[PDB]
């Protein structure tokens, strides 16, 4: 329930990383989403190659499984004078060792110490056994590698719902009953729309007849629902005495009555230019 | 499968030449603006050279003017770094990054996100 | 604060039968004069559902005690009551459902509803302290003797009430669908009066969405809320309490199914079919048809599975010479190494 | 860099009790099973105390059953060895040494090499 | 020792264990089979060699060892010297020094 301005992100020029992945970086504001989940970070600079799907590593296997199917962009700058401090700035915490790789976007915050021989530790740490954090030394004198980096991920979620963040732009007047390229919420498509006498559960937004083109929509300013029907189309088919009798020629639209289109209304559509 | 190599470092007489080379594969360079960037011995990385996808708009930094020379090849797919009249304040490991506009503007003169890095190249100026 | 009650002492479960309860719209789109099939968490027809009593007297003397214990949450609980005077008020989900993680809690009070997400030092016997007032009797403040403590708090939601007031024979059904599914709390409730039924009725209701809770937690087991209207310091030989407990809730667990649903002219869910019940649901599933006529119709496929995989090999004495290597008398001076190949 | 280090050796009384500790630097002794051994003046070097390397198997000395109880530190990558009642027969120069099992089956019975060495502590007992 | 990037005299001098091994070691103690009560010098090793040696390299060359300046053309002397010394396994060694 806010709108996201993706320009003062993308056109900032401080981030050290823009990866999006099913959605271009430029299109953000254009798309818009039921809901977008941010997670933020501070990683070291050799790792944040590893915040991507598809991806093997200590973050990426024993931290966090992205999977291969991700829509979402991965954000991260750099914080050498914002996270580190002269003496090392410990207070993040990494773990080397697990019994298994974490499940996609599964947190794990359990301090059990890990079994790294055959007999058990029974919370102590050990003779094959280890507290699972390990911390780091951020210093603001660090190679870039070391260097500490502040990572943002933006995941947004894309299903047929409602959408409650949507980008910058702006919504224009509404027309009935004529051919139109529409935009409501997202769907897209070109049809002409009028008012229709169904009735909408206070849930249900999009509606469907038989197969995936949405038969009625709803209006987000006005709590009201309007129905689609796809703009006219038909086969012109020309009749002709032929060209060696004379040059007059008749046209015929199929499956139309003679509105939108020596006029002769037939039930196989309007017939043109031919007498009754 | 998307990689950055570079080439051509070595060690070389102060005053002489030397000419790095950066190689794409798993994609095609010229959509992407890249520059030469080095890390001196205790220093923080700067950027040495810039130039455009299309070559028309290029930027150096103020230490490498009438120095070095930037330039690319979109047929073959690579950008090349000439350095001339090289100093001992040039030693220094040198990554070619490729990354696209972020701001308004045809000129490469600001700096901004740098979408891929190779694993950098050392040329070492001594004598 | 809580108030210590009675123990369980282990209530023997017992059960009854769900006759095509449990169905909710699963998605919010407007479908008229058609037959849509999902794959989603839906309740089985023809079910096993445990079923308490609020109240139930079972002691040789006529002890009143709230059977209230805590029932798992394995991926979907559906939550039904008949009742008439408005002893349940809410529930509880959570892990440990104590201090250590985080606990949700719905009740509903005589105005609104309350849904708080923190971490809940919970007690043994949670419930709402009650008493009418001695002058109007029209509405019901409750005490709450609910948690002892409340920390970090990272949710609070307040709305109409999701049990309508029951203030004599006219029992009710609050069924209710919760689900813990990508972080989400989803409820989808119905209301509907019943006469004369003490079980679940037959027929068909479903389940309209309530509401959609972006709680973000982890649900393993939950109880109910109940409230206390005799008094727990004395407790009366009988009539104290409500009719020893008439009222009861009926508590059913979902699993992942693909059911037919129905909806008509007017969007409304008016028949389902749950697809692996009995051989003629699965004609209907893979007809895509509420009617099959009469003949002979291939529906699945019928596949013997394999059991325990086997990895064999050979048997022979002669093998790899380790043991002539590794037992040999003699092994060569250290500064000329001899190399042996096995091949 | 690898060390192991014993401490604890000194001069006792004939039924008093003496503590014994093997720690090690460079190195987790973790993954190691652990076991103490001794050399008396005029005898070879038996093992007296042995304990695997996370601790749920040990083997003693039938001269040392009931006397002496070996238990690791956990945490602290140290390893100890309790003796109590002790006796003229246990004056001996102590080692605390570190190897990987030599063997299947869960017991540390038998014997074979001990990868690394301490340098030892004496333990005296004389009354 | 015995195992991949290592030193020492056994580990320089008598075998370079490259730093990529795909392998085992595998050892037991042979103090009952090998050490006799007079010592058993069957088994030779040497102390100095001109450089360290290749991976998997072996070398069964017995020249003198130039220690200093004069060259020593296959005769010890002064700063010259043979390249085997020999072992005392014994019964009664301690396991740093048992075989
Ligand atoms: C038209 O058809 C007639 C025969 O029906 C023929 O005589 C005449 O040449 C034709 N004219 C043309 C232009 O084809
Ligand atoms: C076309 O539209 C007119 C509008 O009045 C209607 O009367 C007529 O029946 C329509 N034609 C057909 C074939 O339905
Ligand atoms: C339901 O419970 C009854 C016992 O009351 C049992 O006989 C029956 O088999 C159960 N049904 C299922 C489907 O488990
Ligand atoms: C929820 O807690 C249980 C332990 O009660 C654990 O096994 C499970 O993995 C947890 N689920 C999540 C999503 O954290
Ligand atoms: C429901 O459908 C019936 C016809 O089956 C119709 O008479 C009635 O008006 C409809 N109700 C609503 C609320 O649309
Ligand atoms: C090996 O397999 C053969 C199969 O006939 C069997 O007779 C023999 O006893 C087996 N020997 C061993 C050592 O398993």
């Amino acid at each position: 329930n806010c709108v996201a301005d993706y320009s003062v992100l993308y056109n900032s020029a401080s981030f050290s990383t823009f990866k999006c992945y099913g959605v271009s970086p430029t299109k953000l504001n254009d798309l818009c989403f039921t809901n977008v989940y941010a997670d933020s970070f501070v990683i070291r600079g050799d790792e944040v190659r590893q915040i991507a799907p598809g991806q093997t590593g200590k973050i990426a296997d024993y931290n966090y499984k992205l999977p291969d199917d991700f829509t979402g962009c991965v954000i991260a700058w750099n914080s050498n004078n914002l996270d580190s401090k002269v003496g090392g700035n410990y207070n993040y915490l990494y773990r080397l060792f697990r019994k298994s790789n974490l499940k996609p976007f599964e947190r794990d915050i359990s301090t059990e110490i890990y079994q790294a021989g055959s007999t058990p530790c029974n919370g102590v740490e050990g003779f094959n056994c280890y507290f699972p954090l390990q911390s780091y030394g951020f210093q603001p004198t660090n190679g870039v590698g070391y260097q500490p980096y502040r990572v943002v991920v933006l995941s947004f979620e894309l299903l047929h719902a409602p959408a409650t963040v949507c980008g910058p732009k702006k919504s224009t007047n509404l027309v009935k009953n004529k051919c139109v390229n529409f935009n409501f919420n997202g769907l897209t498509g070109t049809g002409v729309l009028t008012e229709s006498n169904k009735k909408f559960l206070p849930f249900q937004q999009f509606g469907r007849d038989i197969a995936d083109t949405t038969d009625a929509v709803r209006d987000p300013q006005t709590l009201e629902i309007l129905d689609i029907t796809p703009c006219s189309f038909g086969g012109v088919s020309v009749i002709t005495p032929g060209t060696n009798t004379s040059n007059q020629v008749a046209v015929l639209y199929q499956g139309v009555n003679c509105t939108e289109v020596n006029v002769f209304q037939t039930r196989a559509g309007c017939l043109i230019g031919a007498e009754h | 499968q998307v990689q950055l190599q570079e080439s051509g470092g070595g060690l070389v007489q102060p005053g002489g030449s030397l000419r790095l080379s950066c190689a794409a594969s798993g994609f095609t360079l010229d959509y992407y603006a890249i520059g030469w960037f080095r890390q001196a011995p205790g220093k923080e990385r700067e950027g040495v050279s810039c130039i455009s996808s299309s070559g028309g708009r290029t930027n150096y930094a103020d230490s490498v003017k009438g120095r070095f020379t930037i330039s690319r090849d979109n047929t073959k797919n690579t950008v090349y770094l000439q350095m001339n009249s090289l100093k001992p304040e040039d030693t220094a490991v040198y990554y070619c990054a490729a990354w696209e506009a972020s701001r308004w503007y045809c000129p490469l003169q600001f700096s901004a996100d740098f979408s891929s890095w190779g694993q950098g190249t050392q040329v070492t100026v001594s004598s | 604060q809580c108030v210590n009650l009675t123990t369980r002492t282990q209530l023997p479960p017992a059960y009854t039968n769900s006759f095509t309860r449990g169905v909710y719209y699963p998605d919010k789109v407007f479908r008229s004069s058609v037959l849509h099939s999902t794959q989603d968490l839906f309740l089985p027809f023809f079910s096993n559902v445990t079923w308490f009593h609020a109240i139930h007297v079972s002691g040789t003397n006529g002890t009143k005690r709230f059977d209230n214990p805590v029932l798992p949450f394995n991926d979907g609980v559906y939550f039904a009551s008949t009742e008439k005077s408005n002893i349940i008020r809410g529930w509880i989900f959570g892990t440990t459902l104590d201090s250590k993680t985080q606990s949700l809690l719905i009740v509903n009070n005589a105005t609104n509803v309350v849904i708080k997400v923190c971490e809940f030092q919970f007690c043994n016997d949670p419930f709402l302290g009650v008493y009418y007032h001695k002058n109007n009797k029209s509405w019901m403040e409750s005490e709450f003797r609910v948690y002892s403590s409340a920390n970090n708090c990272t949710f609070e939601y307040v709305s109409q009430p999701f049990l309508m007031d029951l203030e004599g024979n006219f029992k009710n059904l609050r069924e209710f669908v919760f689900k813990n599914i990508d972080g989400y709390f989803k409820i989808y409730s119905k209301h509907t009066p019943i006469n004369l039924v003490r079980d679940l009725p037959q027929g068909f209701s479903a389940l309209e969405p309530l509401v959609d809770l972006p709680i973000g937690i982890n649900i393993t087991r939950f109880q109910t809320l109940l409230a206390l209207h005799r008094s727990y310091l004395t407790p009366g030989d009988s009539s104290s309490g409500w009719t020893a407990g008439a009222a009861a809730y009926y508590v059913g667990y979902l699993q992942p199914r693909t059911f037919l649903l129905k909806y008509n002219e007017n969007g409304t869910i008016t028949d389902a079919v749950d697809c692996a019940l009995d051989p003629l649901s699965e004609t209907k599933c893979t007809l895509k048809s509420f009617t099959v006529e009469k003949g002979i119709y291939q529906t699945s496929n019928f596949r013997v599975q394999p059991t325990e995989s086997i990895v064999r090999f050979p048997n022979i004495t002669n093998l790899c010479p380790f043991g002539e290597v590794f037992n040999a008398t003699r092994f060569a001076s250290v500064y000329a190494w001899n190399r042996k190949r096995i091949s």
